[PDB]
């Protein structure tokens, strides 16, 4: 029941109380990855305006 | 002094922040219109709470915020609410039209477009920092915004302040109260694009504070303010170390310090009490003893799950109001031989105590009674990866039909992401059961 | 997500539509001249969504009324609420498309085309942010169901990223005008499959044995019909129309109820429904509601539920009533039948609730269903279609202009997929 | 009407429940998928625990109490004696254990031979056995008195076993000169009401007991699966090795002087209380979101002092034939009905 680090202020206090020891990716891939998923929207797009245009 | 800087997105994430926000100025005395009187250092100082609040040199105490939304409707609230004067337009961002519950539209179609005004309205606050030590975090995981936007949102900050910490309070989806068939969905997903950028996240599942409002302030059906009422007393709780004095997670680096030992298990555990009705005439006060064992309550805590059946990695207790540390060992000790507390092997079977003086300050008119002693734990146990595979298992359920799927792959998103989301969320499962369990 | 653009084409489709104008002006507080006369600022929060303001704090209906003959909008301009519509959304030939789909799809409704999509653009250009289109047709007559169905992939061309919604009204031989219904239903269906995100398939054939059983009305006439069309659509527009959380605006409706881009075929409902007398002030309770909109006997398509299982369902209750209870009622529906509802769609009913009612109730209730069992409604029409296209009957009213038997080939394998497909998933 | 799904379709015993349940008209039986279940009759492994009682307005039941393994696995339950406050090694009725981890993939090695020293040159019998914790069935069993013929015969096999000291004078059955095992059936119900079944029964050795062959341990670890094999005598005095209660108490009265409720019941009711209470606050479903029963298989070991001893605890244990309609009806009646009422006395006694 060793209780360590006990720290007192006028808001209030804390410490710990131990009951037993113990025993990334770039802006620039961001913008690929981005500008994919557009260019992916763009061209389902194409397909859908072709197929009316037929 | 380290400033905080907090990202409300989405829906939730907004009236959420809409609830802390009111509450902060509520604990730290600060009027509607801005105003501190109680702070005689005017348009500056170092004190604690400037860690959420600039100042003006006219004595406006301006928190540390942006709110985004895709569509405008929910901010327009704040800017013609209570607490309009509290900010300025540059902190309330808001689009046209949102991302319809759809990942996917608030990730990439929507997201794209916007990203770059949220980025730089939020450099724009980490440029009055002294020392930003980063960012919190407030969204659902549900929403096409709360789920699409903020996992952008999270990668490009990695990128723009790769040193910082980020903390996210994030709103795991509930039937009861859920928008959206597709919740699951765009669950899994912000997980996996959000889990290596993330170093600390409290998950808080609505069906347990739905739960905890009928049965604990009888409400018949709780609506999302009687929710976020409660939410932000214990994001209050949880950030109150970092407003005031003290010596306990005083910075964020802290949180994931005393709680994440390993970096993808980061989802503590909150259990909070008391939650007593504002109705009720004739209530006895809680002990310490009483709140401190209540924590322990499967009932009590922000997601259900038995941490007898898990181990623990790490546990904090927060104490606000009458508390002294006597009391509290006092507590300790007999609740640890009537209760399964189990810790891993390579961690201390301890407790981190922290107690601030001040009672927990509630919203005049409502739901929750004035105590004279609150408690919030956190705790890493293993047992909240129940609330995965249980998410888990409704996306297997619709993705093995492709049910939906369409409408993600319509915004551009490749079916091959809903796969890789998968079986990271897999991994995860895994990993909490390597720490957790024995053969 | 704010504005609706609204288009009525034909006769049955202006019918309706002015009916539903009606309704919904007399519900968000809207005399016949345009001017707000309510006593409640729930009526006008949502108010641009359907309506425009003019000068004189004027609403006007964003809507397009359109026809191959003059005669049903000639009605429309004298009947209740003519004046609200803009007289220049009135958009009409004079040589009618004779109950012919080909009339009304190639020749024509393809003169007509250009004017109506001039007005179309005319109203979309004035959106602070166009959500997407509602039509209100019928799907077996000439004009509503082939021009009905050319504006929409006209639409559809320069509008490729906004919502396309239908209220179409499919023929039923109890309610026949003439008997090539099934041809022009079925042409119209092959359209819709591929062109809109959500189609409410209100069904003759239901709203008159509705009328019939449920009501005991001996003979139901176009009025009553549409009455039960008018309570419907107000209610399936609900949470369009008025503040909430659920199914607010027509994308995240589609997101909900459509897994499936080909499945987004409805089935509606309402309720109460009681034939007269002793109940029509007697108070309706929740659980009457819930029992009754879910009833097999009370669907708007003449197909059988218990037959098929639910893929999704919106439910919109509205009046002053308790929400514990609605959540109660709502949830002991699926407990107790919880076999009709997929399992692999988990949680696929979703609940809103709005605390104004419609006109003349205290309470009602709104259903809304995507069921497998919607492929009778297609396997019947099919039926009918294949009885008269074995042997070419009554084809030489379509191939004089210009259409050939290859295009009714191809609308026949289309609708006999989606029955397929609606089959696929009743027994996944 | 009530709801059901079976997501175990290899129980014989929750098959005879789901089918008595059928019967009784209240009950409607789902797919296995389905979550708005009321009771869940569950896997033997790897039972979704996570995903009971998050249904509003359902109120959920499972056949089987979370961490309950810690009685029923082999290796478990050693451990588990060992290191409770409760039990620890002031357990006077279990043959004495170690867990034996193979020396390839802690482990009780040098605990197994440091103890060893007591019986070598004490002159005491010093046989053991090795059970695995899941063995093939009913094989995967060496027993011998070499020291360093059980520590090699663990590292050939790909699991961990459990060495445990065998019971050298068992208690003999006559006429026939046979060792016999006793399993109880144990209903735990949601209130962890302990229900023990009035009728037990006995599996008896076909054959004549043998303390010279040991590598033929036919007559020994009597299994009614692999005795019907091995067995050229099989069952010249009962039906399939099976005793039961009534008759095994005539045996004793005649043979033994004493009876059955004397003193073997009353150390079998000691046994089966000492284990479940020790595990108590940690698999309780008191205050959970979902309510847990479970039907238990203690397996037991009498000796020539009349003295009880305990094998192994069964987690899914299947039922004598002729009792499986009265324990099965008994199931429903105390664990189901218990929590999903209708609209005598019964058959347990309440440890
Ligand atoms: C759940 C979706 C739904 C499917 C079913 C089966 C639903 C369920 C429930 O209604 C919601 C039934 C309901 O609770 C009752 C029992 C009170 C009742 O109304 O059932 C009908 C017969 C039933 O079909 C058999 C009905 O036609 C029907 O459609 O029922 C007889 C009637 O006699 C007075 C009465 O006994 C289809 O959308
Ligand atoms: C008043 C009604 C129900 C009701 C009110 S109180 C109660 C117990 N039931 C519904 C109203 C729904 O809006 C729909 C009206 C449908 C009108 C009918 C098709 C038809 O025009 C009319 C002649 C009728 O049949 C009734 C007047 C009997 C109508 O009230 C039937 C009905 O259920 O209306
Ligand atoms: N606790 C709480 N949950 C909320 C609140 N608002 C929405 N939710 C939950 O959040 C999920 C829906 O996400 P939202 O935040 O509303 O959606 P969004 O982030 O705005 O994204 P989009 O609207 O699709 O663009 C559902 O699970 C709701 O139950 C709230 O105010 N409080
Ligand atoms: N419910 C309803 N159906 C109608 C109405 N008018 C016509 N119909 C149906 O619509 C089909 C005829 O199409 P119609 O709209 O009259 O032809 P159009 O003017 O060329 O579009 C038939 O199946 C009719 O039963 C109406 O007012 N209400
Ligand atoms: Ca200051
Ligand atoms: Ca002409
Ligand atoms: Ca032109
Ligand atoms: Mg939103
Ligand atoms: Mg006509």
């Amino acid at each position: 029941m060793e209780v360590i680090e006990l720290n007192k202020c006028t808001s209030g206090q804390s410490f710990e109380v131990i009951l037993k020891p113990p025993s990334d990716p770039s802006l620039e891939e961001i913008q690929k990855k981005l500008e994919a998923a557009e260019e992916r929207r763009k061209y389902q797009e194409a397909e859908l305006l072709k197929h009316l245009a037929e | 002094m380290r400033e905080c800087i907090s990202i409300h997105v989405g829906q939730a994430g907004v009236q959420i922040g809409n609830a802390c926000w009111e509450l902060y100025c509520l604990e730290h005395g600060i009027q509607p219109d801005g105003q501190m009187p109680s702070d005689k250092t005017i348009g500056g100082g170092d004190d604690s709470f400037n860690t959420f609040f600039s100042e003006t040199g006219a004595g406006k105490h301006v928190p540390r915020a942006v709110f985004v939304d895709l569509e405008p409707t929910v901010i327009d609230e704040v800017r013609t609410g209570t607490y309009r004067q509290l900010f300025h337009p540059e902190q309330l961002i808001t689009g046209k039209e949102d991302a319809a519950n759809n990942y996917a539209r608030g990730h990439y179609t929507i997201g794209k477009e916007i990203i770059d005004l949220v980025l730089d309205r939020i450099r724009k606050l980490a440029d009055q920092c002294t020392g930003l030590q980063g960012f919190l975090v407030f969204h659902s995981f549900g929403g096409g915004t709360g789920s699409g936007f903020t996992s952008l949102l999270m990668e490009r900050l990695s990128v723009d302040y790769g040193k910082k910490s980020k903390l996210e309070f994030s709103i795991y989806p509930a039937p009861q109260v859920s928008t959206a068939v597709v919740e699951p969905y765009n669950s899994i997903l912000t997980t996996h694009t959000t889990l290596e950028h993330s170093d600390c996240a409290f998950m808080v599942d609505n069906e347990a504070i739905y739960d905890i409002c009928r049965r604990n302030l009888d409400i018949e059906r709780p609506t999302y303010t009687n929710l976020n009422r409660l939410i932000s007393q214990i994001v209050s709780s949880i950030t109150a170390s970092l407003r005031f004095d003290g010596a306990l997670n005083v910075d964020l680096t802290e949180f994931q310090t005393n709680l994440v030992p390993y970096p993808r298990i980061h989802f503590p555990l909150a259990t909070y009490a008391p939650v007593i009705s504002a109705e009720k005439a004739y209530h006895e006060q809680l002990s310490v003893a009483e709140i401190t064992n209540a924590c322990f309550e499967p009932a009590n805590q922000m997601v259900k799950c038995d941490p007898r059946h898990g181990k623990y990695m790490a546990c904090c207790l927060l104490y606000r109001g009458d508390v002294v540390p006597k009391d509290v060992n006092a507590a300790i000790a007999t609740i640890k031989t009537k209760r399964s507390i189990q810790f891993v092997d390579w961690c201390p079977t301890g407790f981190k105590v922290g107690i601030n003086y001040q009672p927990p300050t509630v919203v005049p008119g409502g739901d929750l009674a004035k105590v004279q002693r609150a408690v919030c734990m956190l705790s890493n146990t293993t047992a909240i990866a129940e609330a995965w595979a249980r998410l888990d298992h409704k996306f297997d359920l619709m993705y093995a039909k492709r049910a939906f799927v369409h409408w993600y792959v319509g915004e551009g998103m490749e079916e091959g992401e809903f796969s890789e989301a998968r079986e990271d969320m897999a991994a995860l499962e895994k990993d909490y059961e390597e720490v957790g369990v024995d053969s | 997500m704010r504005e609706i653009v609204h288009i009525q084409a034909g006769q049955c489709g202006n019918q309706i539509g002015a009916k539903f104008w009606e309704v919904i002006s007399d519900e968000h507080g809207i005399d016949p001249t345009g001017s707000y006369h309510g006593d409640s600022d729930l009526q006008l929060e949502r108010i641009n969504v359907y309506y425009n303001e003019a000068t004189g704090n004027k609403y006007v209906p964003r809507a397009i009324l359109v026809d191959l003959e003059p005669g049903t909008m000639d009605s429309v301009r004298s009947g209740p609420f003519g004046q609200i519509f803009r007289p220049d959304n009135f958009v009409f030939g004079q040589s009618g498309a004779g109950n012919n789909w080909a009339k009304g799809h190639y020749t024509e409704g393809a003169e007509l085309v250009d004017s109506v999509l001039d007005v179309v653009r005319k109203e979309s250009e004035s959106c602070d942010c166009l959500q997407g289109f509602q039509l209100t047709h019928s799907l077996g007559g000439g004009t509503g169901s082939g021009m009905g169905t050319l504006l929409i992939s006209k639409i559809r061309e320069e509008y490729p990223d906004r919502i396309m919604n239908t209220f179409s009204v499919m023929p039923s031989p109890k309610v026949s005008d003439t008997v090539v219904e099934p041809y022009n239903a079925t042409l119209s269906v092959h359209q819709l499959v591929e062109n809109t995100d959500e189609t409410y398939c209100i069904d003759n054939e239901a709203l008159y044995d509705i009328c019939f059983r449920t009501l005991k009305l001996t003979t139901p006439t176009y009025g009553d019909l549409n009455h039960l069309v008018s309570a419907t659509m107000s209610g399936v527009t609900t949470c369009l129309r008025f503040p909430g959380q659920l199914n607010a605006d027509l994308r995240k409706l589609a997101v909900n109820m459509v897994p499936f881009p080909r499945l987004h075929f409805f089935m509606p409902g309402f309720a109460p429904l009681t034939s007269r007398g002793s109940q029509q002030y007697r108070a309706l309770t929740v659980p009457e509601l819930t029992q009754q909109m879910f009833d097999s006997k009370n669907m708007m398509a003449a197909c059988d539920p218990r037959h098929g299982r639910y893929l999704t369902v919106a439910a919109i209750f509205r009046g002053r009533m308790s929400m514990k209870e609605v959540d109660e009622q709502m949830l002991n529906v699926q407990n107790k039948n919880s076999s009709y509802f997929v399992e692999w769609i988990p949680n696929n009913v979703k609940t809103a609730v709005c605390d104004i009612p419609p006109r003349g109730l205290k309470m009602s209730a709104t259903f809304i269903g995507n069921s497998t069992a919607i492929q009778e409604l297609f396997k019947r029409i099919s039926e009918q279609f294949t009885a008269m296209f074995r042997r070419k009957a009554f084809l030489h009213w379509y191939t004089g202009e210009g259409m050939d038997e290859m295009e009714f080939t191809e609308a026949e394998s289309n609708m006999n997929d989606l029955v397929s497909e609606y089959q696929q998933y009743q027994d996944a | 009407m009530y709801t059901f799904v079976v997501r175990d379709e290899n129980s014989s015993v929750y098959a005879e429940v789901s089918r008595l349940l059928l019967a009784t008209g209240q009950w409607k039986r789902l797919r296995k998928d389905n979550p708005r279940f009321n009771l869940m009759l569950g896997e033997r492994n790897r039972l979704p625990f996570g995903r009971l009682g998050h249904e509003p307005g359902l109120v959920q039941l499972v056949n089987y109490y979370r961490g309950a393994d810690k009685l029923c696995r082999k290796a478990s339950l050693v451990k588990l004696i060992k290191t409770s406050p409760e039990l620890s090694e002031s357990c006077t009725w279990f043959p004495e254990s170690y867990v034996i981890y193979p020396t390839n993939l802690t482990d009780e090695r040098e605990v197994f031979l440091a103890a060893y020293n007591r019986r070598r040159e004490g002159r005491e019998g010093n046989v053991w056995i090795a059970k695995s914790s899941a063995g093939a069935k009913g094989e995967g069993i060496l027993i011998s008195s070499e020291a360093s013929e059980l520590l090699d015969f663990i590292d050939e096999q790909g699991q961990v076993h459990v060495i445990q000291k065998y019971l050298e004078k068992p208690l003999l059955l006559e006429p026939g000169h046979r060792k016999f095992d006793i399993r109880s059936w144990v209903l735990v119900d949601h209130l962890y009401n302990i229900y023990l079944y009035r009728e037990g029964v006995l599996r008896t050795s076909s054959e004549p007991y043998n303390s010279a062959n040991f590598q033929d341990k036919t007559c020994h670890l009597t299994n009614h699966c692999i005795q019907k094999e091995y067995s050229k005598n099989y069952g010249r005095y009962e039906e399939g090795n099976e005793m039961f209660f009534e008759e095994f108490n005539q045996y004793l009265m005649d043979a033994l002087n004493t009876t059955l409720e004397n003193s073997i019941l009353l150390q079998i009711k000691h046994i089966i209380r000492s284990c479940l209470m020790c595990i108590e606050p940690a698999i309780s479903t008191k205050h959970l979101h979902y309510q847990s029963f479970q039907l238990f298989g203690f397996d037991f070991m009498v000796d020539e002092e009349l003295k009880v001893w305990l094998i192994e605890v069964n987690g899914a244990p299947a039922c004598a034939q002729k009792l499986y309609a009265e324990l099965c009806q008994g199931i429903v009646d105390v664990a189901i009905s218990s929590v999903f009422p209708l609209a005598p006395t019964s058959i347990f006694i309440k440890l």
